[PDB]
């Protein structure tokens, strides 16, 4: 999965 | 609330407690305690908020997507019956995961958002509004699902141009609602374009204003520019 | 119970479920309402059951070491006073954490240890009695802690000597007990020199006795051999 | 801490 904050 | 005998600081107190215990299920019921007082929460408090419930989801996230990768299998050709059983337990997970996401924009909306006048607040909120519909249609397949779509893209939106126009292109804010809302645009809306372009601006941007900073901040802002960089290199 | 009206099998596949999503209070929860069936539980199903409370608790009790490590250094000479809160949320966390123990013991005593006849039930569940009497004198310190204590001891003591007279020197769940039984000793019992002294002799006659087994049995065993020598080590 | 299973 892509990165999230 | 069963949060409502409880002193405003000394929920803090505890939420910070749960936060260094990872029992991230009380820090976010210590901080949804903590704003059913009522008061504006501070820069600092809004970061507990935030990853207590952005740690409860997410561990109700990878459960979900464990269990409907074995779902699926369960659909494919050749598979045997095993009941209704992954489904339901599936559907637990995810009917947990939704009530988490409405207590959240339940917040939200009573009335974290409409008392934020500085941009670091209201932008901070309209990001996990966003974020909290976008998690939503991560499972969403009914009538609803274009609208709850929409009302992350409208959430994102509303930050977006907030961020523009009020914040620098390095605060970490306004670098994070970029990165959250480029990995919306590529996983929930179809937009792979979109959300390559937004990574792309959005970097190189920072990297223009980096030159402004003290060592601190540039610390802060590199560190999410890196996460851009590495979505970026995820999908080209 | 809440889950009275779903059938066994089905609580026994959710189990399966949640311990591949890592859900171990649902696990826990699954399992709990499959021994309350009223039937046995086989080989596979026991180890659904313990591994289940052993997470969760083995959570709370992560948890509970975090809180109590700050409020032991809240009660040094030197320390500001920051009020009941550390005091209570530790409470709170042990409270829950002596809730769940309570409910292992109480599937231990209703009905399982009486129906358990063979050694590889019996010493099993008699073990888990140990662990969870061994967890409630971890946090215990009023009037009955001697007997929580007393008790931990009496129930590995009766798997211990089923365990020797039934099972071979390499049975993983005999292993397993003499493991858990010389951290007993060493500590909760202060009784370091018995911590060792059945460490090192359940060591070397697993040791002796490798010989009698297939490849599959050697490295099931040998796994457990490690983790005695492992704490040998560390107490030597 | 020591192991236990
Ligand atoms: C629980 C609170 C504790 C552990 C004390 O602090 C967590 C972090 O809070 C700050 O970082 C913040 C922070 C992160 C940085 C580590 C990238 C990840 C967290 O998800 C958090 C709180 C979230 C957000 C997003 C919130 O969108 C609603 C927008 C970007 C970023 C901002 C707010 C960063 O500024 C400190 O600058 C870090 O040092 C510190 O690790
Ligand atoms: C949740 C169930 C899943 C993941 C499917 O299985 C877990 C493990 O169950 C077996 O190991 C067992 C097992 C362990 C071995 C990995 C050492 C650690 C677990 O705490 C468990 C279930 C517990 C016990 C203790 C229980 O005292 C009440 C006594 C020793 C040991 C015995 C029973 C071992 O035999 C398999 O032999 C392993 O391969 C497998 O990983
Ligand atoms: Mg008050
Ligand atoms: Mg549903
Ligand atoms: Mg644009
Ligand atoms: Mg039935
Ligand atoms: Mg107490
Ligand atoms: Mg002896």
């Amino acid at each position: 999965f892509p990165a999230t904050v | 609330g069963a949060m409502g005998s409880m002193e405003r600081a000394s929920l803090i107190q505890k939420a910070k407690l749960a936060e260094q215990a990872e029992r991230y299920e009380d820090m976010a019921a210590f901080m949804k305690g903590a704003v059913e007082k009522g008061e504006e929460l501070s820069c600092e408090e809004r970061n507990l908020l935030s990853v207590a419930y952005k740690n409860v989801v997410g561990g109700q996230r990878a459960a979900w997507r464990v269990l409907s990768s074995i779902e699926q299998k369960s659909n494919e050709e050749g598979s045997e019956e095993k009941g209704p059983e992954v489904r339901e337990y599936r559907e637990k997970v995810e009917t947990e995961l939704q009530g988490v996401c409405d207590t959240v924009l339940g917040l939200l909306d009573s009335h974290l958002i409409k008392e934020a006048g500085d941009a670091e607040s209201r932008v901070f909120y309209l990001k996990m509004k966003g974020d909290y519909y976008r998690y939503l249609a991560e499972v969403a397949t009914g009538d609803d699902k274009k609208r709850i779509i929409d009302s992350a893209r409208s959430a994102y939106q509303e930050a977006m141009d907030i961020s523009k126009k009020e914040m620098p292109p390095t605060n970490p804010i306004r670098l994070g609602l970029a990165l959250n809302f480029s990995v919306f645009h590529y996983e929930i809306a179809n937009s792979p374009e979109e959300a390559i372009s937004l990574a792309k601006t959005t970097f190189d941007e920072a990297m223009a204003d980096l030159h402004t900073l003290s060592e601190d901040s540039y610390k802060d802002s590199t560190l999410i520019m890196q996460l851009l960089r590495d979505n970026l290199t995820l999908w080209t």
